[PDB]
């Protein structure tokens, strides 16, 4: 309505008023509105806005329960057809059957779109936010009921692919590439010798590659289930947010293996080879747009135990004092320079996740859940849009996969990495820090001498890749 | 960062969805699931610009022939797809160019005719037949496969180069 | 014009982030947005001299505990937040001080303890305990409401004073 049948029975023929929808500033964008009016627009008969669907199914849970959504869209799907009209009523009563010129106008302009646009909501809701269903069987049951007992011939094609998606989903990535991936590079440690593997004996190029594969794999697993509603900060962080947590813990670990590799290499020459080999990795991380890895390395250099090692960084080559400082400048001034580089590289990349976390969390905890206009309480939707904006920016980088050959052994080495061992965060932090005080003690105490620990050559293979037959 | 809104249009079941996914995710969809209205974004760099591609994958079946003039209204450039094993889908191209030229009130609309599904020898629409039409419209003709990735990037980015210079 | 770089540290998930937000937005506007850069720079007049506050709030990133050293190093003054209804978030404060103290290499860093009432649950850290704890350290203690914006500016201005009078 739009047109024709009595508006009484159908809940969504409510007319649009200042008391139930609010707009903003070539579709229209919704600032706020009642729950009904929001679903009416989610399946409006005039235009399909497919971004609005994703914004809704990403975020709707904060203002409406899954069971009550289903009920609500079912209700919308069931649309009162116009009573056989006045030239219909006179054609039925003199023999033959009517022509129905404004029953079919209504059925083609209103009922056809709204029903199809609703099936598109279920197709998304199932194929994309299936968690709502694996945490409620009755919901799945009702939804499956609903779909079966739809009976059009128009909707016959689309009922069919939804019944089959719900099946595929109730159980369980073939990737095609253009070009081949470069050959895996080896240094001191030879293939299959997993025990000799360490920061100095693995090829710096191939460290950065395998840790970019691993860190991409981790970034990609984050669903927006684990993000919306600041769930990664509440007491059930571990239940609701396990993949997000899994990759923050990874990043946090590697930053610690780097800190530990530096301050435990007691000898000065040997430590300067290690600090340098890390900056040579940071440099390959950047070639691969692995920001998460760059910000590990910059974050490790910045840490208390490693920052203070002035005698060690005085000896870094001049080219790498440049590389390190420039990567540090990314984080400077509210990650100004980094958000720059990100919104301008040509992916695949691996963003630094922490910024997205903070923006989601401030936006939730800084915008009203409702809007009191005329003593009515409209759902504040521009807030839900802003959150979905982010979770979309995040989904956006999860698309393109890296063209790098995974090395089984090197990857199992970094997964099974644990610099902390059995000690706690305070215990280990302090230890690292005292090894810093030991290997390069405060002034004026004189810089002592320690012995070499590495039996292998400390020269780097260089971070220029080497391509044979 | 310039921002381009591409729209894929075509016959039912030619590979509008299968291509768009291959472009965004490097994955070949095998299942045929009739599309009603999906939408995708891809940040990519084309001839030294960072372009944010905004790809709208439309519905092909005649059931949604009601609900076209809405996306055709806001699109920037159009990817007209047909499959080289379905001659009917090629004959339907004429009309797609037409709905676009009408809804856009313009004769100069960035498009690219795409001949998909070319990993099969079952070809029934000949290369000439298709090329000849493309020249009649004054637009490039690029043959692609979603399954093998051949030509996929080529076709989508040619559209972007076209939108830029116009 | 002097610019003061302030850092807000403290235990996560206890309305830590509401301290900064309530300061910046005049608590009158609906549309709030952290995306917006310079929604964390704020110009104010403190004791007559005009200065520019620049506030870092890393709320949400608390599991990235490697980076606490990197983030803290950037600060002139510090603001340690605990919720008054969460006894742990308060006993944690000891730890955060020693990290700051160590990351700066000092014994006299300018900083302020802030008890934050975030919802309406039972206070489990008394005015008096926080009072005494802060006394032992040599720093002021401010209590604030996340509801009513009470004493929010009271706590940031106090930190600016502690930076000048350092
Ligand atoms: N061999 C081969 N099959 C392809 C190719 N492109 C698509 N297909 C297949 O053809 C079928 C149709 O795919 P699809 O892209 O979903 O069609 P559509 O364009 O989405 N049509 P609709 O309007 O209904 O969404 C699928 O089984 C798909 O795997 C191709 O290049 N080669
Ligand atoms: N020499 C200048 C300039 C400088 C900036 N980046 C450097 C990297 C290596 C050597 C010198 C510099 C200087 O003040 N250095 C001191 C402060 C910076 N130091 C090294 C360092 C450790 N972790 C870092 C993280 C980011 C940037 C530098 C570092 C070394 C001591
Ligand atoms: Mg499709």
């Amino acid at each position: 309505q739009m047109r024709l049948p009595s508006a009484d029975v159908y809940r969504f023929a409510e007319p649009d008023s200042e008391e139930n929808i609010i707009f903003e500033e070539g579709i229209p964008i919704i600032k706020a509105g009642t729950v009904i009016k929001l679903i009416e627009r989610l399946t409006y008969h005039m235009y399909a806005d497919p971004n609005f669907v994703r914004t809704f199914l990403t975020t709707y849970r904060s203002f409406c329960k899954p069971q009550e959504l289903l009920s609500l869209i079912i209700e919308r799907f069931e649309i009162p057809e116009p009573e056989p009209t006045e030239a219909d009523r006179i054609a039925i009563e003199n023999g033959d059957q009517p022509l129905s010129a404004e029953l079919k106008r209504f059925r083609k302009e209103y009922i056809q779109p709204v029903q199809l646009r609703v099936l598109n909501v279920c197709r998304h809701w199932v194929e994309h936010h299936f968690y709502d269903f694996e945490r409620d069987a009755y919901l799945l049951q009702r939804m499956e009921e609903f779909i079966g007992t739809v009976r059009g011939k128009a909707m016959k094609k689309w009922v069919e692919s939804i019944t089959k998606i719900i099946q595929r989903k109730k159980i369980a990535h073939n990737i095609t590439f253009q070009s081949s991936p470069p050959t895996v590079e080896w240094h001191i440690s030879r293939p299959g010798h997993i025990e000799t593997f360490d920061l100095l004996t693995l090829h710096p190029i191939e460290i950065a590659r395998q840790l970019t594969l691993l860190e991409s794999d981790l970034y990609r697993a984050v669903q927006p289930s684990e993000l919306v509603g600041s769930v990664w900060t509440k007491e059930d962080k571990e239940i609701n947010s396990p993949n997000l947590l899994k990759m923050i813990r990874h990043t946090t670990n590697l930053t610690l293996w780097f800190e530990k590799c530096i301050v435990e290499t007691e000898n000065l020459e040997e430590r300067v080879a290690v600090v340098s080999r890390i900056i040579e990795i940071l440099q390959v991380f950047q070639e691969l747009n692995n920001f998460n890895g760059v910000l590990e390395v910059v974050s490790a250099m910045n840490s208390s135990p490693v920052y203070r090692l002035d005698h060690t960084f005085e000896q870094i080559p001049s080219r790498q004092k440049k590389i390190l400082e420039e990567a540090h400048e990314l984080s400077e001034d509210h990650y100004k320079k980094y958000l720059a580089k990100l919104r301008s590289i040509n992916p695949p990349c691996v963003p630094f996740f922490g910024i997205y976390l903070t923006n989601i969390l401030k936006t939730e905890e800084g915008n009203p859940e409702v809007l009191k206009r005329h003593g009515k309480e409209l759902i504040n939707f521009s807030k839900r849009r802003k959150v979905a904006e982010i979770t979309g920016e995040i989904q956006q980088y999860q698309n393109q996969p890296y063209c790098l050959r995974v090395e089984s052994d090197i990857k199992r080495f970094f997964e099974n990495l644990n610099p902390m061992g059995n000690s706690m965060e305070k215990e280990f932090t302090d230890y690292l820090f005292n090894k810093s005080l030991e290997i390069e003690p405060r002034n004026p105490k004189p810089l002592p001498r320690f012995p070499k620990k590495y039996s292998y050559p400390l020269k780097s293979p260089g971070v220029r890749p080497s391509n044979p037959r | 960062m310039t921002e381009y809104k591409l729209v894929v249009v075509g016959a039912g079941g030619v590979g509008k969805s299968a291509l768009t996914i291959q472009l965004i995710q490097n994955h070949f969809v095998d299942e045929y699931d009739p599309t009603i209205e999906d939408s995708y974004r891809k940040q990519v760099v084309i001839d030294g610009e960072t372009c944010l591609l905004d790809i709208l994958d439309t519905a092909g079946q005649e059931e949604a022939s009601a609900m076209r003039d809405q996306y055709m209204r806001t699109g920037e450039g159009f990817l007209c797809v047909f499959a080289i094993n379905n001659t009917k889908s090629f004959e339907d191209i004429h009309q797609y160019r037409e709905q676009i030229k009408r809804v856009k009130d313009s004769d100069d609309v960035p498009m690219v005719l795409v001949g998909n599904k070319c990993d099969l020898a079952a070809r029934t629409v000949e290369s000439r037949q298709a090329q000849d039409l493309a020249r009649s419209y004054g637009i490039p003709y690029i043959e692609t496969s979603a399954k093998t990735r051949q030509g996929v990037e080529d076709a989508f980015y040619t559209l972007v180069r076209e939108i830029r210079q116009h």
